[PDB]
Formats: structure tokens, sequence, C-alpha cells
RNA sequence: AGGCAGCUCGCGGGGUAGAGUGACAGAUCGGGGGCUCCAGGCGCCUGGGGCUUCCGGUCUAACUCCGAACCCACGAG
RNA sequence: UGGGGCGGCACUCCCGCGAAAAGAUAACACGGGAGCCCAAAGGUCGGCUCAGGCGGUACAGAACGCCGCCGUAGAGCGCAAG
RNA sequence: UGCCCACCCGGUCAUAGUGAGCGGGUAACACCCGGACUCGUUUCGAACCCGGAAGUUAAGCCGCUCACGUCAGAGGGGCCGUGGGAUCCGAGAGGGCCCGCAGCCUCUCUGAGCUGGGAUGG
């Protein structure tokens, strides 16, 4: 049965917090996803310098950790709660990723507290992947894959809807 | 106005690449040659390797091999009733005929 | 493809298979190599020469003539079965006349104690100067004792490591603890000839 | 005891006249379709503006995806 | 030096064009520059891919970070032009 | 045998490229399973590296069809140059004749991967 190798599966849930600026924010933040994810988060330098915003090339702005396997899928059973009607239709794509925004932490069903550190965002991203897309990343004799092994739309949904029953 | 003699002076167009040779040097079957002593050979300018580069006058010459010092060569060449000796990287030769 | 402005990129880079930068300084400097490729099952070392019309080779290897010759008995591409493919190469290219050749690593990540520097290890042993930095492999991968303990770690997953591999159902007793002592009687089989 | 002011054959070098503009950079005249704002008239109509798309037209000493006649290096006759 | 003067510098050097598809070639011809800057903006080795656009994300907005798709170069390479 | 078909190292570097859809493997090429050890991720055994082998032809890879790209041949159409000559024409700009040579664009049709060195299959 070669509709094994066209399954669905799960991969790189990232979490990721822009607070904006550098110094006396991304700490707490760091110390914030810390807990959240259990692994050592990342600071994320920025792009090109605006000038405006406070953004400037090489300056830690954002803190991102990535998740996977096994792991994932604990992470993902416990932010989801919280935001179970949030989930619409209209933020898949096409390529199968989905993604949504958690406007306070505090509003997960889990042991938060408010300490003196104060309140943050979250922003979190999945990331739907079938067997033999190594063959993308891999180092010697890469290649692309057709929009025919590429995971559509329609199937995503019901990946959510399964393993996860998430409404919309 | 006199014009400034430059070493690449007029040599806009002299020094163009075509669309399909562009690119860091793509012949290499060229360059498993060695060139012995009494061989032909043309002084061919390649605009992108920047090393051993001969002047714009001898672009198209043909010369004859007389020697070889470290990984470049002794060529002479005539240009009126004058013999000049150069010494040319092989990416800037092809063999002649 | 967009029309008469694009340019396309050599056949072997565009397939991802040779790095051209590297190749190019070969080439001027007239060199003789020594190529330690690898696969997902076996391993392959060719000995080399720059021709107009395309590389002459001079001396071949491949481990699926390490099991098919010599009766070879675990994988065919781990490290020991790096170190024996490349022994058998250096001397296939000294009997045939070279007796210095430069390593062509290719696009593989150099890393120490890693089976690619297992190969070059291996040619010299047999007689092959092929000039190498003071950071080349360990010596206790080469007889496969890192395979060895994971094997003998057999008693708490219940399951030892050589599991019966395609045809080794009715015909393969796999032996992974005794698997340095099955390294040198292979060995000393292709060292006498 | 060879030489080259000329020609032929062989083997190479070149971006000029021309020609193009959806092949780069600039300029330059009209039409059809789609989207938007503003103004006028009784949701519609008309005008101006901006973007996109398709069709045709005019140019370049300091434009070129192209490209002659011609000139030149070397070998033999 | 289209008399000399006043002006300018075509008085040393570099790029395009003049320049007529080898070489050489003038104008008080046209369009412009240099008289320095850098202990890295130099040497080597490794990894990576740029401008611009599209889809999904709280504050987020054309332009902050994250997840994907396209992109022959439309970027960058101290400073003129090639 | 065989010859050609993949693989490793190549030459030529779009007639060879790009996208879409389909066909093909009990070996080979891959995806694939796992991390004690060499090595490793400014987090992640994802990548690199190491050890493996249950599963699969769905990707990659190879071949076929169709769209555009590219190189040619043929045909319709637009534009047009030049070395030598004359008590040739013309007020000049330019033009005609004699001897010697050509070129560019756009439509339509028809084709389009060749090849050198070595270990698996037919």
């Amino acid at each position: 049965k070669e509709n094994v190798m066209r399954r669905v599966v799960l991969d790189k849930v990232t979490v990721n917090i822009g607070v904006g600026e550098s110094g006396e924010r991304l700490q707490k933040a760091y110390q914030l996803v810390q807990e959240l994810t259990g692994v050592k988060p990342v600071y994320t330098k920025g792009r090109k310098s605006i000038r405006e915003f406070g953004v400037r090339k090489g300056a830690p702005i954002g803190v991102k950790a990535t998740l996977r396997r096994q792991a994932a899928v604990e992470f993902l059973k416990k932010v989801l709660p919280a935001v179970n009607f949030r989930l619409k239709q209209s933020s898949f794509d096409n390529y199968g990723n989905v993604s949504f925004g958690i406007a306070e932490h505090v509003l997960i069903p889990g042991t938060r507290y408010d300490p003196e550190i104060g309140i943050f965002g979250m922003d979190v991203a999945i990331t739907l992947v079938r067997p033999g897309y190594r063959t993308m990343k891999r180092k010697r004799k890469k290649a692309s894959i057709p929009r025919r092994h590429r995971v559509t739309k329609e199937e995503a949904i019901n990946f959510m809807k399964e393993n996860f029953n998430v409404t919309i | 106005v006199a014009r400034s003699k430059g070493y690449r002076s007029k040599t806009r167009k002299l020094l163009e690449k075509k669309v399909r040779e562009k690119g860091a040097i793509p012949k290499l079957s060229l360059l498993m040659h060695d060139y012995s002593q009494g061989e032909y050979v043309v002084v061919k300018i390649n605009p992108s390797i920047h090393k051993g580069m001969p002047h714009r006058r001898y672009h198209g010459k043909v010369g004859l091999v007389v020697g070889k010092r470290g990984k470049a060569y002794e060529v002479k060449v005539n240009i009126g009733d004058k013999e000049r000796v150069l010494i040319v990287r092989p990416e800037h030769l092809i063999p002649f005929n | 493809t967009q029309g008469p402005n694009y340019r396309i990129k050599f056949r072997r880079r565009r397939e991802g298979k040779t790095d051209y930068y590297t190749r190019y300084t070969y080439v001027i400097n007239n060199a003789i190599r020594f190529v330690p490729r690898l696969t997902n099952k076996y391993v392959i070392v060719s000995v080399s020469k720059f021709d107009q019309k395309g590389d002459i080779m001079i001396a071949y290897a491949h481990s699926i003539e390490l099991v098919k010759k010599y009766g070879w008995k675990g994988d065919t591409n781990n490290t020991p079965a790096a170190y024996l493919t490349g022994y058998l190469a250096g001397l296939r290219a000294v009997k045939s006349g070279v007796k210095a050749a430069v390593s062509d690593i290719g696009l593989f990540v150099p890393v120490k104690g890693g089976r690619i520097f297992a190969v070059i290890k291996g040619a010299i042993d047999a007689g092959l100067k092929v000039p190498v930095g003071d950071l080349g492999k360990l010596k206790d991968r080469v007889n496969g004792s890192h395979i060895s303990a994971y094997a003998q770690k057999l008693k708490n997953e219940n399951q030892e490591l050589y599991n019966k591999l395609f045809s080794s159902y009715i015909q393969r007793g796999l032996d992974p603890v005794l698997l340095p002592q099955h390294f040198e009687e292979v060995l000393n089989k292709i060292k006498e000839n």
C-alpha cells in the first residue's frame, strides 16, 4: 500500500515570541518560554534595520523554540484547549501550514501565574509533512517535490479534526 | 581632450562576455593540456579571470610557446616588426588550428 | 527558464553532484585523485586521471566485492567496511603504478573519525602515499569495537543489533559481538594474494 | 640564403552599417478589459486620477537578445 | 589660446563616447572623476543566498519576529564611469 | 553471450532547460527505521555524522505525453546595408548602372540529448 507513504504527519510545531526590542524584556520572555516548552530557546536577530520600530540588524528582538516528534503533539494538546474555537478554515494555506496567536499567555489552561515578570502573547506554527521531504533539505543531490506530493489544504483540515478534535 | 591611457581603457566591449559564457571559469577541458615548447596558441583574454591577464593590444594574436615559469607560460608574439615575450596564465590561451 | 537572458548551470551542478570550484583547483595543479564515495548501502573508491574526453580510471574498488570475494559478513557501509575497501583500493593502485595521490572528498563533510577518513587511512596502510593532516580517524573504530559494545548492550532491550538482513533469514549467521575478531581474518585474506 | 609591398586556401579575432525594443537602460503615441477613489447627473450613467492585463505605433553618440560588407594575426601555396 | 587680454584648465592621472567591428588617431569636443579611505573594508577555511512579491500569524501597520511558495541577480561588492 | 538500462567519476554546458500529469523497480539508486559510540545542532538526531534494516514505487531518479523556453530546416510577411569604378545623374541632400559580398526581425510547419572510463540488472 503506497498510501502509507502519502500519510500526513506532524512536524515542527514552532513557538515564536516577538517583543520588538532588545534588553530587559527578552530574558523574562526567555524565561517564560523555557517552561512552556521544556527546551532551551534561541534569540532571533532582526533583518535589515528600519530606524523606526526600533529594529536594527543583528539585534536580538525575538525568541523562538522548535518542537519535534512526540513532544510537539504533547505541547499542542495543552495550548489548543485555550483557543479551540479560534482555529478557522481561512488560516489554512494550500501547502499544509496553519498558525494561530495567543493574545494572553495566562489564558492557557495550565499552571500559569502572574508574577512580577508580566504577561506576553504567543504564536504557534504547525507544519504538515509527508514522507520523502528530505529531498528538499538534504545536502547532496537535493531536488524539488511537485505539487502532487505536497499536503493540500483540504486534507490538512482532516488531520486537525482527527487526533485533535478541533472545531471549524 | 586626449584619452586616458589606463590598462583597461577603450575595453567596454572587448571585455564583454556573452550571456551564455558568464560565470566562474566554465571550460576545464582546455586546461587539461600542457603546452610544450614550439606549440602555437591564441591569446584570448578571459574577462572574469583577473590574474595573469594580457593587454588589449594582444587579444586575438597568435604566439609561440617558448618556456614555462610556474603555472604561466612564456609566449613570443609579433606586433609589428618587433618580438615581444609575454607571461600568460593558461586560462587566457587556446590552441591554434 | 524564461528566455534569452537565462544562463543554465552545469549539468552536474544542477543534479547536485559535483563541486566545480574545487575541481577547478585540481585541474590547474594536475592532481591524481583518490575519490572515496559513499552511498546508503556500499562504499565506492576510484583512482582517476584527467583527460580531454573524461576521467580515466586507474583503479577501482567496490564494497560488494568484499562479500563475493573475501567472505565479509558484517555491514557493507560501516567504518570497518570503509577501511577494508580503502585498503583494497590502495593495493590495486600501487600494483597499477601510482604511488601518490590526492584525496577528493567531494561534497561530503570531513569529520574526524568518520567513514571517509577511514577509507583514506586504509589506503595509506596499503602503501599509497596520500597527504593527510594529523587529524584522521580513530583506531578503535576501524576494528568495529564501537559496534560490539552496542551489541553487548542487548541485555536491556532484548534485541541484538544485527537483525537478519534482506536474505539472511536462512543463510547468514550474523554475530555482531564477535565483529572485531572477524575483521582481521578478512584483512589477512586480502593482505595475501 | 633567404625576404614580403600583393593574392588564394586553412584556422582564428572583432561589435561598426543595419536591425530590434516582451533582451537590459532610457525615452515615446493610441485603443480594449479588470480594480479603486473623487466630482456631476437621475443602484446606474459621465469625467479625472492610480495599478494590472492584452493589442498596435515612434527612437538612441555615451542602449544590445543579434549582426554584414570589411580589416587584421599565424601556417602553407 | 580661432589676435592678445579677462575667463577656463582640454597643464599630472582614471572611466565612457568622439573612434569609422585589428592597431594608432585631433578639437577652448560631450558626460564625469582622483590627489584618498580601511587593522579591516586585508589572508584563509566553513556555512548560507540577495532585491522584490504572494499565502497564514496579537499588539503587526506597505515595511519588526515566526511557518511556507516564487524569484538569473531586477541586490551587494568604500568612492566616478565601465 | 549480447547489446542498452540505471549507478560512481566525467566531457559537451538548454537541440540538453522549466512546470504539470502518468509509467517503471523483489538486485542496484532512494525515501525509510534508530541513536550507545566518532561528530552535531548560538533550540531541534530536522541538517551534518554514526548504526542499521521492517516497509514503499508515493517523492527523488529514469522514460513517455502536453504546455511554454531554446537550437535549426522550410515557407509567408516587415526592414535594409556594403568594398572597387566613371569629365554618371542632381542646385544639393541623395540616386541609378557595372564588377565583388551579404545580413536582421516576425509568423507557420517539422524535429530535438549526444558522449568517454568502471562495479549491479535485462
